[PDB]
RNA sequence: UUGAGAAGCUCAGACGAGUAGGCAGGCGUGGAGGUUUGUGACGAAGCCUUGGGCGUGAGCCUGGGUCGAACAGCCUCUAGUGCAGAUCUUGGUGGAAGUAGC
RNA sequence: UUUCAAUGGCCCGUCUUGAAACACGGACCAAGGAGUCUAGCAUCUAUGCGAGUGUUUGGGUGAUGAAAACCCAUCCGCGAAGGUGGGAACGCCCUUGUGGCGUGCACCAUCGAAGAGCAUAGCUGUUGGGACCCGAAAGAUGGUGAACCAUCUAGUAGCUGGUUCCUGCCGAAGUUUCCGGAUAGCAGAAACUCAGAUCAGUUUUAUGUGUAAAAUGAGAGUU
């Protein structure tokens, strides 16, 4: 008949532990796409610069 | 009822000024519809994702040809899909992630002013909307 | 060119900052309306003031 | 957005110089009197003292 | 009972001014002492790395610094922390060794009695 | 034909009670950043006046008399911001009354 | 402007009462004088960004107030975890118009089983906080010579009296129904779909007073 009330206390801990690692991964995955999804140089904009 | 936007984006009061003339001086319903939606609140203009646009043009029989999708509102991307198709899109706003993704692989992005000078009557344009429920 | 950036590149000094992208490109409306590509397709013109 | 590629640098004596600078990309950004007002409106309450 | 944060720009400048007098008193040495690298003691952050309090006695002896002098060249000591994993001993010994690479030590004059 | 403050100009028709209540546009006060390259000892602010005007109105502009050192229009910011009452607070002042009376 | 002539007009506010009657409050003038400040929640709108979002705990910095501005490290919070028809918009036409052929958004029917937030500002609403303003014997602690003083105290209210500039538009209900309430209804405010569609404190026709199907009008119905 299920675990313990304080053993469901850890059920948040096995829910919250993978928060920080997920968030850090989301930070680098967003940055990785940022390098990928960038506009090219537009070689015509160095005529005056 | 609604005949003046609640906005104060000065450039949206110039976009409306262009489509108030077009709506009343052409017989197309695309312009009368576009003008109405330039009056709608931010809540009533949902974001329309790139993938949702990509599905609509390439829907059922596909045959996208070179139709231009038009939406009043932002066009946020969808990183959950890798290969974006060629698209010509007109919208009030894009997201820098989305606009790069359209530009990098395929066609071009447009603002509502560049669509008007190309298809003032709504010539061969798909007018879409995002999911309102939210 | 480095403190603000560009609408494509990013300011070297302000991290991840791109200049805003506008609702329209050509902000001059009277050119948008009074252009050929629109004035060639509008229907006829009524009087500016209609006589009583 | 097409406008005025180059600007001219003036020396101390007031005479123009042959060198020039491309007009920065910032100088084409949107001009928003409402957005500047509602930001200056706020940012100007930040050096206030309490009474 | 209500607190206001009007002295928030006052307190920050007081802290900066408090750092500058410390730098004035102790010129060559850094305003901050070195701290080790440790891992937070929880399943949520255990894969992270942050700073500790000081270097344990196995971290000092392995790196090659006695525990008594370590307090004097700015290396702080934590008698409570211990090394259970060698990767924790390794990340902090090399942290000491890189510090002693950049550490200039000023000689001190020493009493030299005529006899012995 | 000049009538693009497109937030403009123009045309047509019907309509108009109002409590509770809902919506909208404005007038006014103190101070705040911008502005009028603003006003002021050749007279600011204020005050009175059966002077002249403006606005449906809140209100405003001006003439005269006093007056003597400051003040305002415009765009925004802001709040200890609008009075006929509360046996309202404070000060002043009448009738009662030259009365009760001493 | 004062005055006269002719016509007129029961004292104002509150409360009461259908209404008054009332009972109140008002000797006069000036000044003071009452939805405010804040935390929480939800809504609408505006703005920035958008599968993201939020610099201001703090650090960096700021020579011309340096309590401003400007910049970002490590966290963290809140998010993120298929066919059928009707359909907006468009194209092709083609007896054109009429319509058809299509492509079919939002969404709704049907059969079924391609994220939209976050943050700031405003508005209105609500809950607390002294809580629109004024007013009920207090009580308690501690003092002074049953009495008196000082504070806690912004103690307590369904109640009483008051709550301040103008114009414009819309404008009820005044009560069913269950049951102090949840409904409803009236009024709005938004979003929708249609005038080739439905309606009506309507009237006829006729079938058996009800019901069903012609005129007279109005666009009507939803969430």
């Amino acid at each position: 008949t299920f675990v313990s009330s304080t053993m469901v206390r850890a059920a948040i801990r096995n829910q919250a532990a993978q928060r920080y690692v997920n968030r850090q991964e989301s930070k680098l995955e967003r940055q990785v796409r940022a390098q990928q999804n960038v506009i090219p140089e537009d070689p015509l904009d160095n005529v005056f610069a | 009822q609604r005949s003046k936007p609640a906005s104060e984006n000065v450039y949206l009061k110039l976009l409306v000024k262009l489509y108030r003339f077009l709506a009343r001086r052409t017989d197309s319903r695309f312009n009368k519809a576009i003008l109405k939606r330039l009056f709608q609140s931010k809540t009533n203009r949902p974001p329309i994702s790139i993938s949702k646009i990509a599905a609509l043009t390439s829907r059922k029989s596909a045959s996208s040809q070179n139709k231009t999708t038009v939406v009043v509102g932002t066009v946020t991307d969808d990183e959950r899909m890798l290969t974006v198709p060629k698209l010509s899109i007109a919208a009030l706003r894009f997201t820098k992630s989305a606009r790069a993704r359209i530009l990098k692989a395929g066609g071009e992005v447009l603002t509502l002013d560049q669509l008007a000078l190309r298809a003032p009557t709504g010539s061969n344009t798909v007018l879409v909307r995002g999911k309102k429920h939210a | 060119d480095s403190v603000f950036g560009s609408t494509t590149e990013v300011a070297q000094l302000k991290k991840n900052y791109f200049l805003p992208e506008n609702i329209i490109s050509n902000a001059d409306v009277t050119r948008l309306i009074n252009s050929d590509e629109i004035q060639s397709i509008v229907k006829a013109a009524g009087p500016s003031r209609v006589k009583r | 957005a097409a406008a005025r590629p180059t600007v001219s640098i003036y020396n101390k004596d007031g005479s123009v110089s042959s060198e020039t600078l491309a007009l920065p990309f910032v100088f084409k950004a949107p001009i928003r009197p409402d957005l500047v007002r509602s930001v200056h409106t706020a940012v100007a309450k930040n050096k206030r003292q309490p009474y | 009972y209500v607190k206001t944060w009007f002295n928030q720009p006052g307190r920050k400048l007081r802290r900066r001014q408090a750092r500058q007098t410390k730098a004035a008193k102790i010129a060559p040495r850094p305003v901050e002492a070195i701290r080790p690298a440790v891992k937070p003691p929880t399943i949520r952050y255990n894969m992270k790395v942050r700073a500790g309090r000081g270097f344990t006695l196995e971290e000092l002896k392995a790196a090659g610094v006695s525990r008594r002098v370590a307090s004097t060249i700015g290396i702080p000591v934590d008698h409570r922390r211990r090394n259970r994993s060698e990767e924790s001993l390794q990340r902090n010994v090399e942290r000491i060794k890189v510090y002693l690479a950049h550490l200039i030590v000023f000689p001190r004059k020493a009493g030299q009695p005529k006899k012995g």
